[PDB]
């Protein structure tokens, strides 16, 4: 099991001549969503989206709620400011995003951290690996970089990532240990689907695994077959786990020459499988 | 800004399908921008009552959503997922089959 | 625990 992380994802969208912008926030420990915020909800609050965070008292909900209401206002200002920087009209919808978080080392201290901002689906500004400096994607973002340098905003990020961020992560990991500190390995199988006199499809499935990281490959006696393999995007099961499959077309009668190979952090050893009716 | 990323759509069950056995039907829609979108699960061409995930996004900034509901597969009913988005000049319809 | 005071761009 790799290093654990705490991360947050914010989205604000402008709706012109149709009211003020919408602000959504979500929080995760690894791939497990544990909280949400939605500026459209009555008396909007940071809400639980996992069972183990409900333990937290009212003081934790009130503080987390207030921080998200302030963010929503800050992102509305940002959307306005960006129109000026890019000389854009009032007519169109625009999007402003942020993603940030921390990772926990084997010593129980900060391993690494990040903080990124994007405008209209493009990089805007990002905190560097050293947590002491910024990378601006273009001349507009350079204005922000100068402003945040003047305010030494990087120092405020570094102190959070080293302190409160990893403090919260350790709390969440202990509180939800039964689920968060447990890797669930994949349940695997191979299906066969005839196609023509030239080919039969072999599909290698991986089901019910957690976390989402996985490696699925096909080999023909030692040589990887990725070139014309169909590898779908990792997809949610709906219960907190993930699925994936990888398929290839092989000549009829040569199914036993192909093996599927699966690596995941929940497996004591990698798996090898084949079509075995 | 003119960026407009078309959605990828997958339609699939939570557990391997078997006729007459209660299960869950999922429509996973990813890689799209802008975030405004309409995702409908369909049963014999008609909209199903389904739940939708909170808006999130990937390392490339692109958005994703899960639409899902309970269902009991059989040999008669047909299921699909219909998506409407600025990048689609006619709705994108993907049919459910138990082999994908 | 979220970051407490985001700064405008
Ligand atoms: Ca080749």
């Amino acid at each position: 099991m790799g290093p654990h992380s705490l991360s947050y994802f914010y989205t604000a969208v402008s709706r012109p001549d149709r009211g003020e912008p919408r602000f959504i926030a979500v929080g995760y420990v690894d791939d497990t969503q544990f909280v949400r915020f939605d500026s459209d909800a009555p008396n909007p609050r940071m809400e639980p989206r996992a069972p183990w965070i409900q333990q937290e008292g009212q003081d934790y909900w009130d503080r987390e709620t207030q921080i998200q209401r302030d963010n929503a206002q800050t992102f509305r200002v940002n959307l306005r400011t960006a129109l000026g920087y890019y000389n854009q009209s009032e007519a169109g919808s625009h999007t402003f995003q942020s993603m940030y978080g921390c990772y926990l080392g084997p010593d129980g201290l900060l391993l690494r951290g990040y903080s990124q901002y994007g405008y209209d689906s493009a990089d805007y500004i990002a905190l560097n690996e050293d947590l002491r400096s910024w990378t601006a994607a273009d001349t507009a973002a350079q204005i922000t970089k100068r402003k945040w340098e003047a305010a030494d905003e990087a120092e405020q990020w570094r102190s959070y990532l080293q302190g409160l961020c990893v403090e919260g992560l350790r709390r969440y990991l202990e509180m939800g240990k039964d689920t968060l500190q447990r890797a669930e390995p994949p349940k695997t199988h191979v299906t066969r689907h005839p196609s023509s006199d030239l080919g039969v499809t072999l599909r290698c499935w991986a089901l019910g695994f957690y976390p989402k990281e996985i490696s699925l490959t096909w080999q023909r006696e030692g040589q990887d077959q990725s070139q014309d393999m169909e590898l779908v995007e990792t997809r949610p099961s709906g219960d907190g786990t993930f699925q994936k499959w990888a398929a290839l077309v092989v000549p009829p009668g040569e199914e036993q020459s192909y093996t599927c190979h699966v690596q995941h952090e929940g497996l004591q050893e990698p798996l090898t499988l084949r079509w075995d009716p | 800004m003119m960026v407009a990323r078309p959605p990828k759509v997958q339609v699939y069950s939570r557990h391997p399908a078997e006729n007459g056995k209660p299960n869950y039907l999922n429509c996973y829609v990813s890689g799209f921008h802008p975030p405004q979108i309409e995702i409908d699960l369909l049963k014999n061409g008609e909209k199903m009552n389904a739940e939708q995930s909170d808006l999130s996004f990937s390392k490339d900034w692109s958005f994703y959503l899960l639409v899902h509901t309970e269902f009991t597969p059989n040999a008669v009913d047909q299921y699909s997922c219909r998506v409407k988005h600025v990048t689609l000049d006619k709705p994108k319809i993907v049919k459910w089959d138990r082999d994908h | 625990i979220a970051y407490e005071r985001m700064c405008n761009i």
